[PDB]
């Protein structure tokens, strides 16, 4: 088999990954085209039916199928264009962490010397904190906003991707080939990326992974706090910010946002742990 | 001893590093060589600052509420603990079990939880429906205490020690709930950890000669693998009592607990500054502590270390 | 002492095993030394790890007879397979540094070893371990035992496995590949140390090793194997100056020391077969310089020749090197 | 002229042992020489520790000298000078010990082979292709290996890739890692024949590191045994391995095991373990061992003389052949 082929093969084999796979295509799909399948706009009013249970439950109605939140407004519009919110945000972290993180990994481990000391130091200031304290305190000082909350969210990912590139680098280094290479007389931007990172991705590709359900919990929690997302918008955390008091009224606004957020970390850490799986 | 050295030289860095970035945080966002070894000279006496919500200093307003979510976090770390690393053995030892595949899901399930949420959940099915645990608070509304005692502030020894006979059993009633939630995450990690560990060096030719001399299967598993296995979840540990701040954050409000999180989350929604200047040079001290004992620790379990 | 009959050992699933040994059979005497050798595929170690019970459950073991001291393996109560494991049968691994564990010190390891099979008393046990590092060669026998493994060389790291196999008394012990990660001169020391231990103590030994000329000497009786088959057994002399299979020949005109100055050395052509790739007939037939057709429709029988020693081989070689 | 030419080689590594003291020299090498000729095989020998590991990696340019000099044809090799660079890399080059961990996992056999000429030379893509597909008949894998992984291929052929890799800019001086310790023996007996088929077609010279007597025996034309950083015995296979007079080589040969009966002419024994690179002993290195120590040897260091052509770094041979002292 290929190495392409050899992977698939081998991720075939867990079916929770499968199972994961299929839920992450499912919501990808429902992010994409939200605008055409959502029953309603996620924020128009049917002042009509203010807390209208779900359709199965003996006062519901077949129009709100979720049922509805305090203002009247519909649950199931409301999820789904917060998937939208919810994925987004987890690119956007993901993607711009991880490149800066395996540049300045690489950097780190391949120099060695000042660079490398340098680096892990600053790395070590930012893990002082918890990474949601730091991402609270940004987002304090630059002031709540979806924008705001993911460049925030960017800068306390960052640490972790440093961190494991450089142990990546370090377990890479002292190969033989990486030698055979220096010998031949590669220069040391040919040996980071043309040499080292092809064997360093492995690692991380399962980080990936992680990254996602990390980065939607984050959101998930900075929006419960009132912070990142602001209260018109349809995002799953600040959906349950202010619901406490319907725990005993309505059981579908409190249950359904926290339910839809531990699917979808759920289904990528399946992810994580087949990827993970698939690799050796 | 060379090692603790070591690791001193590597900690004495990033305390500097954080007092100069929380200067900066005091310096700038108000409401200069010469201004930084001032402001040291305040933290060392004691003057993190006065609160704007109330005008009491920052030191008198921080340490009842730490004393609260030590406590907290002290349960949640005991049952995390305690329940953790035997299911994480017993999965290991069973691999492709039914307990093993229900270990691991559960592990994921929880590792992927979302912390607040699950409070709410938790107090909606035990608390308001069923009615078996109370919804709010560190102690219920009719206890309070002869301020004649010594009393130490850790509320769970100071009404085991004094008060009325039922004040003890209400004190624990208010603490399973909080204490099972925050510790959720924390117990998901351990098991992952020790399970993978375990399933590493029963792997090792250590095992192997251990089963070529003859040893029962139980003395193999806790006297040869446990001993190994424990090392890497002694590390792990060491970063779950980093991530309980962010956890008690969370779930701390929805119990509206008298802890930390509760308390700075508030003073970050107010914009009270001095009351965040304050708290993260403390939460920062408080997590490099840690980490060196947890580190201190690992050379004295791992004798590769002496 | 030790009686083996078409012991087989398969690995994965049983449409299509892996045959990490397929059928084989043989038996050792107090007292003897027997090597057994082969190149990388040759199912050596496996043979013998299943006399332990170290095979685990993607492996399946399956014998006619196993019988050891008289009694029966295949079907032994565990608490008696325990008995057994570590004071009449006890084991030498290949690498010196993961074999000991890392957390307790060595004294710790013997004196546990001592208290599994013998007496409990700490006095005893501690001066038992003393005697012990005496008898293995340990330069200064009574500060050793405070010592952790990390702090031991590889030479003295084997000593102390030596320590532990020897401490029961036991009566067959097998090295498997004990000295190849180590040293020539510390090599030396190791198997003249299973050597006289072997001549004071009567006990039998079992040598694994891909290196024929250290069996050469060390041996009694030498078993070569392929693909995890039995294909040659005899004594140890004449089994180096008349082959009597194809396999031992181009095995040994392989060797440097069957060689002038500077000439080209022999070998069989292709790999050794794993799971896909079974011939039928002799599993040497792919390789052998002698094939004819009846060596492809049926697999030969382990004869037995007039001087006493066994090839698998339709045609065994005479004393000249040709069938 | 010699070929290859070292004098006075050496290394130190500085080792600290805590903050509490004095920084400490590992001597892992001390004041190695040889002349190296065109097609011709020198063969370095010894127990791990002897330094054999550290002459390869400084031959090869991986690590730089503490001392001494080292010529090829005349030319200073150990100048910083981007001409020089140029001429160390062409003519002298690298096979490992390890086939599992000196071919890049990720890459596929074809870019491993040209990823030396893509560096170093201005071939075009069509010659690169060309040229890797000559070097592999040459070796003895076909056309159709281009494009696989390393991972796919047995360890025979893998140090058959890592062979092919070194030859590809037309080297002098081929420096050999104990090559064949990992293989088994139809395999070894396979790479040796490619060795020296190899020799014998593009003139080669080969830096021989093995422990492996036997073998050595085989391959050598010229051969040095080491012994903690030093040179101990130098001569011709010959010699050597027929009457060898330093006290370690005949406790080295000695110790090997021979299949053959009548080789072993006796057996000699060293009761004790190597002695530690980070405590060196007073004198001679083998004193600690010695089957023949007398006097001179704890206050003193034996250097090499010439003893009918054979060079023992001994003072028991020195005073076998004058009695005078
Ligand atoms: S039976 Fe046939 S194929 Fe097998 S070794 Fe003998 S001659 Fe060769
Ligand atoms: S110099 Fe002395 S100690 Fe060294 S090898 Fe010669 S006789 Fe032995």
């Amino acid at each position: 088999m290929t190495p392409l082929q050899e992977f698939w093969h081998y991720f075939k084999r867990n079916k929770g990954a499968v199972v994961g796979l299929v839920y992450v295509v499912i919501v990808l799909f429902i992010a994409i085209f939200a605008n055409w399948i959502a029953p309603y706009n996620p924020a128009e009013q049917f002042r009509d039916a203010l807390l209208a249970p779900p359709a199965w439950q003996e006062g519901g109605s077949m129009a709100h199928l979720l049922g509805t939140d305090d203002v009247g407004r519909d649950v199931l519009s409301r999820l789904m264009y917060g998937a939208r919110l919810s994925l987004l945000v987890g690119c956007l972290v993901v993607v711009l962490s991880l490149i800066m993180g395996v540049i300045l990994g690489l950097i780190a481990g391949y120099f060695g010397g000042l660079v490398d000391n340098i680096i892990m130091r600053v790395v070590d200031i930012m893990l002082a904190l918890p990474s949601l304290l730091l991402a609270l305190v940004l987002v304090a000082i630059f002031g709540p906003s979806i924008g705001n909350a993911a460049l925030a969210l960017t800068f306390v990912a960052l640490p972790h991707y440093v961190r494991l590139t450089r142990a990546a680098v370090l377990v890479e280094v002292n190969r033989d080939y990486v030698t055979a290479s220096r010998v031949a007389g590669a220069g040391a931007m040919r040996q980071m990326f043309i040499n080292i990172f092809p064997n360093c991705l492995a690692p991380l590709i399962v980080q990936a992974s992680l990254g996602f359900s990390n980065a939607i919990l984050d959101m998930a929690a900075l929006g419960f706090l009132g912070m990142g997302a602001q209260p018109p918008t349809p995002e799953w955390g600040t959906m349950l910010s202010d619901v406490l008091q319907f725990a005993q009224s309505a059981w579908w606004v409190v249950t359904f946002p926290g339910l839809a957020i531990l699917l979808t970390v759920l289904a990528f850490n399946l992810m994580g742990d087949g990827l993970r799986d698939a690799l050796d | 001893l060379q090692f603790i050295l070591r690791r001193l030289g590597l900690v004495i860095p990033t305390f500097i590093g954080i007092t100069l970035l929380t200067f900066a945080f005091v310096h700038m966002i108000p409401g200069m060589w010469q201004q930084y070894l001032h402001y040291i000279w305040g933290v060392m006496h004691g003057d993190l600052g006065i609160s704007m919500k109330s005008r009491i200093p920052v030191w008198e307003e921080f340490v009842p509420r730490f004393q609260a979510t030590l406590e907290l976090g002290v349960c949640a770390m005991i049952f995390a603990t305690a329940v953790g690393i035997p299911v994480g053995v017993l999965a290991a030892v069973k691999r492709g079990s039914i307990f093993d595949h229900t270990a691991v899901g559960l592990a994921l399930t929880g590792y992927s939880m979302p912390i607040f949420w699950w409070g709410m959940m938790l107090i909606m099915l035990v608390s308001v429906h069923w009615n078996l645990t109370p919804v709010s608070g560190r102690v219920s509304d009719m206890v309070f205490l002869d301020d004649s005692n010594p009393l130490t502030g850790f509320m769970l020894i100071d009404t085991a020690i004094w008060g009325e006979d039922g004040n003890f059993i209400d004190a624990v009633a208010h603490m399973i709930l909080p204490a099972i939630v925050l510790g959720t995450i924390p117990l998901a990690v351990i098991v992952r950890m020790t399970r993978s560990s375990m399933l590493e060096v029963l792997g090792e030719d250590y095992i192997r000669t251990a089963r070529a001399k003859g040893l029962t299967r139980m003395r193999v598993i806790i006297v040869h693998a446990l001993r190994n296995a424990m090392l890497p979840v002694v590390t792990v540990i060491g970063l779950q009592v980093g991530t309980l701040l962010a956890g008690a954050i969370l779930t701390e409000t929805i119990f509206s607990w008298p802890g930390l999180g509760r308390w700075l989350i508030d003073a970050l929604q107010r914009r009270d500054y001095p009351v965040v200047q304050g708290g993260v040079l403390l939460v920062a001290t408080m997590i490099i502590l840690v980490n060196l004992l947890v580190d201190l620790l690992y050379g004295v379990v791992n004798p590769r270390i002496r | 002492l030790l009686n083996v009959d078409k012991l087989s050992v398969h690995f994965g699933d049983e449409s299509a095993p892996f045959r990490a040994v397929d059928r084989i059979s043989y038996s050792v005497k107090q007292g003897e030394v027997v090597g057994i050798v082969g190149e990388s595929g040759s199912g050596k170690s496996v043979s013998s790890l299943a006399i332990m019970g170290l095979i685990d459950y993607p492996g399946r073991v399956m014998a006619e007879k196993l019988e050891f001291n008289g009694q029966d393996l295949q079907r032994i109560s565990e608490k008696e397979r325990r008995n057994l494991v570590g004071a009449e049968v006890a084991m030498i691994f290949q690498d010196p540094m993961t074999s000991l564990n890392p957390c307790y010190t060595v004294g710790f390891q013997i004196m546990e070893a001592i208290k599994v099979h013998q007496g409990g008393n700490k006095s005893t046990r501690r001066q038992r371990a003393i005697d012990l590092l005496n008898q293995v060669g340990i330069p200064d026998p009574a500060s050793r035992l405070d010592v952790y493994p990390h702090q031991l060389s590889g030479g003295m790291s084997q000593r102390v496995m030596i320590a532990m196999a020897i401490a029961c008394r036991p009566k067959l012990l097998i090295a498997d590949e004990p000295t190849t990660a180590l040293d020539v001169t510390i090599q030396a020391q190791i198997i003249e140390l299973l050597l006289e231990l072997q001549q004071k103590e009567n006990m039998a030994l079992v040598l694994i090793t891909h290196d024929l000329a250290l069996v050469a000497e060390a041996a009694h009786k030498i078993i070569v194997m392929y693909a995890g088959q039995v294909v040659e057994t005899g004594d140890a002399h004449a089994i180096f100056h008349a082959p009597r299979h194809p396999y031992t020949q181009a095995l040994l005109r392989a060797l440097p020391e069957f060689a002038q100055d500077k000439e080209r050395l022999a070998s069989l052509p292709g790999v050794v077969p794993g799971k896909y790739d079974r011939p039928n007939g002799c599993l040497l037939n792919p390789r052998c310089p002698y094939a004819t057709d009846r060596c492809r429709a049926e697999e030969p029988a382990l004869n037995m020749l007039a001087d006493g020693r066994q090839s698998k081989c339709h045609y065994p070689l005479d004393d000249a090197g040709r069938p | 002229q010699p070929l290859l030419q070292a004098i006075d080689l050496k290394k130190h590594y500085p080792v600290k042992k805590g903050m509490f003291a004095p920084e400490r020299l590992v001597k892992a090498l001390d004041g190695v020489s040889f002349n190296l000729e065109r097609g011709k095989t020198l063969a370095v020998v010894g127990e791990s520790g002897c330094g054999k590991s550290t002459l390869g990696r400084l031959l090869t340019m991986i690590e730089m000298p503490t001392g001494g000099e080292l010529y090829y044809q005349g030319q200073d090799l150990l100048k910083h000078d981007p001409q020089a660079q140029k001429l160390r890399r062409q003519k002298i080059q690298i096979v490992f010990q390890n086939p599992y961990g000196s071919l890049n996992p990720r890459k596929k056999v074809g870019q491993i082979l040209e990823e030396p000429l893509l560096i170093n030379t201005s071939l075009s893509k069509e010659q690169r292709r060309e040229k890797a597909l000559s070097m592999m008949a040459k070796v003895g894998l076909k056309t159709e290996h281009y494009d696989r992984y390393p991972h796919m291929f047995s360890g025979g052929q893998r140090q058959r890739i890592a062979i092919a890799r070194g030859l590809m800019l037309d080297p002098d001086v081929v420096i050999a890692d104990e090559p064949v310790s990992a293989l088994d023996v139809s395999v070894r007996a396979q790479v040796l024949n490619l060795m020296m088929d190899l020799q014998q077609e593009l003139g080669l010279s080969y830096v021989f590191i093995s422990h492996d007597l036997s073998v050595v025996e085989h391959i050598a034309d010229e051969v040095m045994v080491m012994y903690l950083g030093r040179c101990v015995e130098k001569g011709t296979k010959d010699q050597i391995f027929n009457n060898p007079r330093h006290p370690y080589t005949q406790a080295l040969l000695s110790a090997t095991p021979r299949l053959n009966p009548d080789d072993r002419r006796e057996r000699i024994k060293l009761s004790g373990e190597l002695p530690s690179p980070l405590n060196p002993p007073p004198g001679c290195a083998f004193n600690a061992r010695c089957r023949r120590r007398f006097g001179p040897c704890t206050q003193l260091q034996p250097q090499l003389k010439d003893y009918g052509g054979q060079l023992v770094a001994c003072f028991a041979v020195d005073q076998d052949e004058n009695p005078q002292r």
